[PDB]
């Protein structure tokens, strides 16, 4: 609906710098040299 | 635990001590009827399917060994 | 037989002794005869 | 696409049934003076024969029958010395290769525990040595090779090694191939089993004391639960 | 379709254990909401009911022929009470995305 | 005194339902089979040697000469098919008796149902047989599926290029330390469990009649572990090689490999699956998914009744799903050739349509037939 | 010294089964000696001549054997 | 009310100086 649309798109923002870090995180930790 | 579990009402509930009691009460006198009553009660729909699974694990087995088997026409 | 009850099942303490007694003698009964069959059931074969 | 062993009527093929330890007896023989020329018992040691068909001192004459090194020596590495009761049975060609070379390419698998580790082994065991028979039309067997329809392939490397007559039983039972391979396969058994006589009487002590338990267990429980079994519900709504 | 419905009846065999067919729901949120609902008798035989099967069941029994709950005479009692339970879950939920 | 308090809680004066039937044994019987093996375990461990030179070596003899080796190695081998026996009996009696419901329980049961599977492999890698040998790597290799993460990590668990004494050492290690994890999740599992105690086979509420533990179900239970100890002894003591194979009785060559190669019976209705797809991720995938599916379980239940006692259709479509999965464990068997193939091919299909599909559709025409839909 | 095993041999062998048995072999035999010039062979014909064969003399060769 | 019925029989249960030996 409607409100739950509002919800994602407040929250949405927010995921997607957790998944920011965890991408920095995942690379760090895998020494991924691609990225 | 105990004592919290339900609300029932008015449901009396008698009982006897297990050394007053016949230990096997007409064990074999309604023991047979009622397991057969109870086979018939789901024979029908427990083995329907695993008949056909003997079924397809015969022809199974029998066809393969018929592909084993030498073609004539093979070689000749 | 009422004086089993009374000598033996009455008092968990008399049940006890009762049991761990005649375990004891149960295993030489059971070896023994047990022994038996099998030896014979291949009576033929085996050392001796 | 093998053969399958018959299956043969054994004397231990029982569920109850032993071993007949005078054919282990004899098929030990069989093996001392025909398959360990090639083949290597070596999980078997002399020792393990006492109590199963020869008695201590008596296994001490067979250990003491033959010529095992002692490495660590004060400036030396073999002076084999008589076999003990410790020692285990001596292995042809000491290294693998030795044998290939001698059995032609063919490594004669050990066979402590060949009956445990071929598919129906006595059966395949006692097939296989006497199912030498003749190759059929079309076959064409690489150099040292031998025909038998039931080894994998039908092309086992092992010459046929049991001859009618091929070794002389010292209990005197006529020497016949087959009483040779019976023989052989009860002994190859009781190799890859030493055991097989002390469990079967487990399991029969085990079968005597699960049906003196199970109905008085089954006893304990229908009483125990006989109180509910006989409950008795009544509703009565005021 | 009524003589096939009698037939899937008697195959289902909850009638064998005298029950009836709401009392064969599973308790959800929504189905212990409208169990709650229910007035006092009738919630007292649907726990008897329930009690007398689980002991039938217990004994590897069932009640004889006669006892028996006729499809025809099977009450929906708990789905009158159950369709406002749902009703208004839905309408909290549909107010919930306004 | 606070432990009674928590022993009469899960043990004595715990309410369960009062009908039932045996098939809520198997799941105390797994309890005792994992003390089995583990007690039987730790008598394999004071003698066995995790050194490919010395493995075979060692559980020779640990047979032939450790007093009543053989014994404890055979109850040991027979206890894992007895645990995958009643592991695969508790699963059918969850699926059966709509006990996925429970969520949290049943997640923790995949979770340890993973467990088992890993360590019962390892623990056959563990004799260093020609077949644990083959099977191992194979089973390894199939790990070398993922396409960039894959092949690096097949070796780091084989520890090298190919798996060979550094694997053995590291699978016993493994093989050794997973059954205490399991008996940690089957905590977790009792737990998550008494939070909401147990069904019952009729899928009703049975807070109307619970009886004490202590006196019912104790008795019950010893009975059922007397019968499972029957079952295991008679299947050591009398058939000890029936479940084995026999080219594991062989060392491990890594020049020759076991002609004929095969998963040990539990391991196969996987197996036939992943022979099944074409495409090896594939089949690897839809491996994963053969156990994982049963997780996935609580989601697709989409009937107003927990219990199949009053569902005579999907009693049919259950029926006729342990139906293909045994015809998929005697698939795994056959050696690859027509028509094991296309048996194999359809079973799969028929298998994750039957969970997939077939059975909520049939629940929702199980409840339209009842006036409920 | 006669081995058992060939007298229990001879009966099964005897039986008709098996002599057909060996005669379809036989057949198989010719074809591959006329039909030389070929892959064919007798090896299946050949087993399960066989499998007749022993099984019976496996039905019979303990009961001689000592 | 409490007496309107009486306990149901159980003689097809019931067993038939004896308390010591049950
Ligand atoms: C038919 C002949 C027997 C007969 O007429 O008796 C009637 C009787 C049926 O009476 P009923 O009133 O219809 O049912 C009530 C139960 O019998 C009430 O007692 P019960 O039978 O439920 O007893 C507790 C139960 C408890 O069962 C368990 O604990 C099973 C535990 C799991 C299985 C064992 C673990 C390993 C499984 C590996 C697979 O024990 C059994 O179920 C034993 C089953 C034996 C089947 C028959 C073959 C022997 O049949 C039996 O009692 C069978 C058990 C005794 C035989
Ligand atoms: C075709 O046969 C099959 C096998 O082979 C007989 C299998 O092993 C398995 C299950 C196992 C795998 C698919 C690979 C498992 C690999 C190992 C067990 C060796 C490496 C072990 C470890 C790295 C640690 C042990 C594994 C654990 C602890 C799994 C962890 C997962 C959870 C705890 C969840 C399946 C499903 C199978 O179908
Ligand atoms: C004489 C008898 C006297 C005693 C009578 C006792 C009381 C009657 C008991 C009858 C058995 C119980 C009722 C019953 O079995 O119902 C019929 C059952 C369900 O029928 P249905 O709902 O159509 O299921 C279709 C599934 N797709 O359908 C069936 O039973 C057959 C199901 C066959 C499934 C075969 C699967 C084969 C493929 C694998
Ligand atoms: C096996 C056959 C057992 C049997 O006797 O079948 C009939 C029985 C009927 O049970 P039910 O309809 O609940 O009625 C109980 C009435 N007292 O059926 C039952 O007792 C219910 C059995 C439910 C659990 C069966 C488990 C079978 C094995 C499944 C293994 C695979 C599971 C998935 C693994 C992945
Ligand atoms: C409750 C079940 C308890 C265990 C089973 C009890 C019935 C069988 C008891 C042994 C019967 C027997 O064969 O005795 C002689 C036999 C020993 O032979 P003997 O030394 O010649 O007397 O005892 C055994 O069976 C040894 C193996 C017993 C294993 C029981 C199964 C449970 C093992 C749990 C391990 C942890
Ligand atoms: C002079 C050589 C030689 C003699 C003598 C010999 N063998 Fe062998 N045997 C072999 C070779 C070589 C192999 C492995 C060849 C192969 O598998 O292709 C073998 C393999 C076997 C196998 C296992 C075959 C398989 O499928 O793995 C058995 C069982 C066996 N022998 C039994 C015997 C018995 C019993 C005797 C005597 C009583 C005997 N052998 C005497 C050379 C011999
Ligand atoms: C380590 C092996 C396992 C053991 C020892 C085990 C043991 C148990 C036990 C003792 C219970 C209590 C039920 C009873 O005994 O009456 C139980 C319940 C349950 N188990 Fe398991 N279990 C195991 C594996 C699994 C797996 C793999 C699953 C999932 C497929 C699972 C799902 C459940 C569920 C849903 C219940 C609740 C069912 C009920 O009690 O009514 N378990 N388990
Ligand atoms: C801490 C608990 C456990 C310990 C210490 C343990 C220890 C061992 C050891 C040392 C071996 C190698 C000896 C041999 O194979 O004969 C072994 C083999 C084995 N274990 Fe375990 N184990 C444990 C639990 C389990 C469990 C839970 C399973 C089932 C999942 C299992 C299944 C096996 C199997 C299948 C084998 C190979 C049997 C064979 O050789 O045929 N073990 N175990
Ligand atoms: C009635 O419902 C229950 C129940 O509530 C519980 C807690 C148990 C648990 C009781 C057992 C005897 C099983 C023990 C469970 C284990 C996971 C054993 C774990 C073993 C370790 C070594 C840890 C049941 O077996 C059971 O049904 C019979």
């Amino acid at each position: 609906g409607p409100r739950y649309r509002e919800l994602a798109r407040n929250w949405i923002p927010t995921a997607g710098m957790w998944g920011t870090v965890g991408a920095v995180g995942l690379v760090w930790a895998t020494d991924w040299r691609l990225i | 635990e105990f004592g919290n579990l339900a609300r029932i009402r008015h449901v009396i509930s008698y009982s006897l001590s297990p050394f007053e009691q016949r230990a096997f009460p007409s064990y074999f006198s309604k023991g047979i009827p009622n397991v057969l009553r109870r086979t018939r009660e789901r024979i029908l729909r427990v083995a329907p399917p695993f008949v056909v699974v003997y079924l397809i694990y015969t022809w199974g087995n029998q066809e393969f060994e018929q592909s084993k088997r030498k073609n004539p026409a093979m070689y000749e | 037989p009422s004086r089993l009850y009374s000598l033996l099942f009455r008092r968990t303490s008399t049940f006890a002794l009762t049991i761990a007694v005649g375990a004891l003698f149960f295993e030489r009964a059971f070896d023994q005869g047990a022994d038996a069959i099998y030896e014979h059931i291949n009576e033929g074969k085996l050392w001796k | 696409l093998e053969l399958h062993p018959p299956s043969y009527p054994w004397s231990h093929r029982g569920l109850l049934s032993s071993l007949d330890h005078t054919s282990i007896r004899r098929g030990f023989q069989v093996y001392k003076q025909v398959c360990s020329s090639c083949h290597s018992m070596d999980y078997v040691a002399y020792r393990h024969l006492v109590g199963v068909c020869y008695t201590e001192e008596e296994a001490k004459a067979l250990a003491e029958e033959v010529e095992v090194q002692d490495g660590p020596n004060d400036d030396g590495e073999m002076f084999m010395r008589p076999g003990k009761l410790s020692d285990y049975f001596p292995k042809p060609y000491p290294n693998p290769e030795a044998a290939r070379a001698a059995n032609n390419g063919a490594l004669p698998p050990d066979l402590s525990y060949i009956v445990r580790a071929r598919h129906g082994g006595e059966d395949y065991v006692f097939s296989l040595l006497t199912g030498y028979c003749e190759p059929p039309t079309g076959v064409s067997l690489r150099e040292g090779l031998y025909f038998n329809p039931y080894f994998p392939g039908q092309a086992i490397g092992m010459a046929p090694p049991i001859y009618t007559e091929v070794l002389e039983y010292d209990d005197g039972t006529p020497a016949t191939m087959s009483q040779v391979a019976k023989d052989v396969a009860t002994f190859l058994r009781w190799a890859s089993e030493p055991e097989h006589d002390h469990r079967k009487r487990m399991g029969l002590k085990m079968l005597l004391m699960m049906g003196l338990l199970l109905p008085l267990t089954y006893a304990m429980k229908r009483h125990k639960w006989s109180v509910l079994k006989s409950r008795k519900l009544a509703y009565r709504p005021p | 379709l009524d003589g096939f419905r009698k037939w899937y009846y008697n195959a289902a065999g909850f009638n064998k254990l005298g029950l009836m067919r709401d009392d064969t729901l599973h308790e959800t949120e929504d189905v212990k909401e409208a169990i709650r609902r229910l007035p006092e008798d009738l919630y007292n035989d649907r726990m008897f009911r329930i009690k007398r099967a689980l002991d039938l069941t217990m004994r590897h029994q069932i009640l004889p022929k006669d006892q028996w709950t006729k499809y025809e005479e099977d009450k929906f009692y708990l789905e009158p009470y159950l369709k406002e339970v749902i009703r208004e879950r839905k309408e909290r939920e549909e107010w919930a995305k306004k | 005194h606070p432990l009674f308090k928590i022993i009469n809680h899960s043990f004595i004066d715990l309410p369960a339902p009062s009908n039932i039937s045996s098939w809520w044994n198997f799941g105390s019987l797994l309890g005792v089979c994992l003390m089995v093996q583990i007690i039987t375990g730790l008598f394999l461990a004071m003698h066995y040697t995790s050194d490919t030179m010395t493995a075979f070596s060692s559980v020779t003899h640990i047979c032939r000469d450790v007093n009543y080796g053989w014994l404890i190695r055979y109850m040991h081998a027979n206890g894992a098919s007895m645990f995958f026996i009643c592991l695969f009996l508790h699963v059918g009696r969850g699926l059966y008796y709509g006990s996925y419901t429970f969520m949290e329980t049943w997640n923790i049961g995949v979770l340890l149902l993973f467990a088992v599977m890993a360590t019962a492999f390892m623990g056959y890698v563990l004799p260093w047989g020609q077949m644990s040998f083959w099977g191992a790597t194979v089973i390894t290799n199939l790990l070398s599926a993922i396409p960039y993460i894959g092949t690096t990590l097949v070796e780091w668990i084989w520890g090298g290029f190919s798996v060979d004494k550094a694997t053995l050492t590291r699978f016993f290690a493994f093989h050794f330390i997973l059954p205490f994890i399991i008996a940690a999740l089957a905590i977790v599992h009792l737990l998550f469990l008494h939070e909401t105690g147990s069904n019952n086979p009729t899928g009703l509420n049975s807070d109307a009649d619970k009886i004490p533990f202590h006196p019912y179900y104790t008795i019950k239970d010893i009975l059922g572990i007397l019968i499972m100890f029957l079952i295991l002894m008679t299947l050591v003591l009398f058939f000890p090689d029936m479940l084995g194979d026999p080219d594991n009785y062989m060392p491990a060559n890594p020049l020759n490999t076991p002609p004929h190669i095969k998963p040990e019976w539990y391991f196969l209705f996987a197996y036939a699956i992943l022979r099944s797809i074409p495409n090896k991720l594939g089949g690897v995938l839809a491996l994963i998914l053969s156990i994982l599916i049963l997780a996935l379980m609580p989601f697709l239940h989409t009937s107003k009744q927990r219990s199949l006692m009053f569902r005579p259709i999907t009693q049919i479509l259950y029926w006729i799903l342990v139906a293909n999965l045994l015809i998929l464990t005697w698939i795994g068997g056959q050696p690859v050739e027509h028509p094991f193939i296309i048996i194999g091919q359809l079973a799969s299909i028929s298998y994750f349509s039957i969970i997939l599909i077939l059975m909520p559709i049939s629940g929702i025409i199980e409840d339209k037939m009842l006036k409920l839909y | 010294l006669v081995d058992p095993l060939t007298t229990v041999r001879e009966h099964c062998e005897q039986l008709e089964k098996c002599v057909k048995a060996r005669e379809r072999l036989e057949l198989c035999d010719n074809r591959v000696s006329s039909r030389s010039q070929t892959e064919e062979d007798c090896t299946e014909e050949l087993f399960d001549f066989l499998h007749a064969r022993d099984h019976c003399v496996a039905h019979k060769l303990f009961k001689n054997l000592k | 009310s409490h007496t309107d019925v009486k306990v149901p029989d159980f003689s097809d249960y019931r067993r038939a100086e004896s308390s010591e030996a049950r």
